[PDB]
């Protein structure tokens, strides 16, 4: 569950990445 | 055919309690492979609702902090959701009239240091920066009259890595709008308040750098510069960090932040 919470972080991480990307 | 059988079965499964967990997780990951799922969870019945819920069941564990793992993850599912349906045109307008923002708004105020807290304010911002990527001067309305701009200082000047690239991204969007530039232009003290955290970030950015915050800050600098007023008090309080070669490396493979920077200085000559 914490070691799924820390890969979930990670996924938003990566995919917000790509949102403020202009 | 039998994929979306199984999607609008979980977008009707969140309307139960009962079910309505798995129905979160399962429906946050399929997000970016379903592009109309927006209008589907927005013309559901009671799925707004739901997701609603599960923002406001969250709120006595936000203050005082004790959000569990297991909280964040589920209310960040629910906010990914909420994310993607501040992004479509459809539900777009529709979401900024059901004022949903104002629900996240106390995630934001958040200080704790804890994954759960970082999940739940770096989520909670990117469903503001799902909804200024659209640039739309409804959104930016909204925003100025929502106090919004303070909420982004606070983490841009104190979050993560990534929490402060979305902040300052969120400040970015709404400078980008006339109205937006001219608001935190109308007075000194807006000026004032915004120019201070983004100095004070040009000088964590020497120390341990990041060239995607840096993006983003320079933008920030740049577009304050098309103001006269902004222009004039940024004569004297830009960074010397930004005018000497303390980036230079960093900013090799940048050329197009490069270019910002570039033209920032030139716009503050004369």
């Amino acid at each position: 569950d914490d070691q799924q919470l820390d890969h979930n972080f990670k996924q938003m991480e990566e995919h917000l990445a790509l949102m403020v990307e202009g | 055919m039998l994929e979306r059988e199984k999607i609008y079965q979980w977008i009707n499964e969140l309307s139960s309690p009962e079910t309505r967990e798995n129905a979160l997780l399962e429906l946050s990951k399929k997000r970016e492979s379903v592009p109309d799922l927006a209008p589907m969870l927005w013309h559901s019945f009671g799925t707004i609702a739901a997701l609603l819920q599960e923002i406001v069941n969250i709120y006595p564990s936000i203050n005082p902090p004790t959000l569990t793992a297991h909280q964040s993850n589920r209310v960040c599912n629910a906010l990914a959701l909420l994310q993607c349906v501040a992004s479509h045109p459809e539900t777009r307008s529709a979401f900024l009239a059901a004022h949903i923002p104002l629900f996240l708004y106390p995630f934001l105020h958040t200080v704790s240091k804890t994954r759960p807290f970082e999940y739940l304010r770096l989520t909670s911002l990117g469903v503001i920066g799902a909804l200024v990527k659209t640039d739309e001067q409804e959104v930016i309305n909204f925003l100025l009259t929502t106090e919004i701009i303070p909420l982004c200082l606070r983490i841009m000047e104190s979050g993560s890595e990534l929490s402060k690239t979305v902040a300052t991204f969120i400040l970015q969007k709404i400078l980008l709008d006339d109205t937006g530039l001219a608001y935190i232009c109308q007075t000194y003290e807006r000026f004032s308040h915004v120019a201070m955290i983004l100095g004070k970030m040009v000088l964590q950015l020497s120390k341990e750098p990041s060239a995607r915050l840096l993006k983003h800050v320079v933008r920030c600098y740049l577009r304050l510069s098309d103001n006269p007023r902004a222009r004039e008090a940024l004569r004297q309080c830009l960074p010397d960090q930004l005018k000497d070669t303390t980036f230079a490396q960093v900013l090799k493979d940048d050329t197009t932040t490069k270019r910002w920077l570039a033209q920032l200085v030139k716009n503050l000559q004369e």
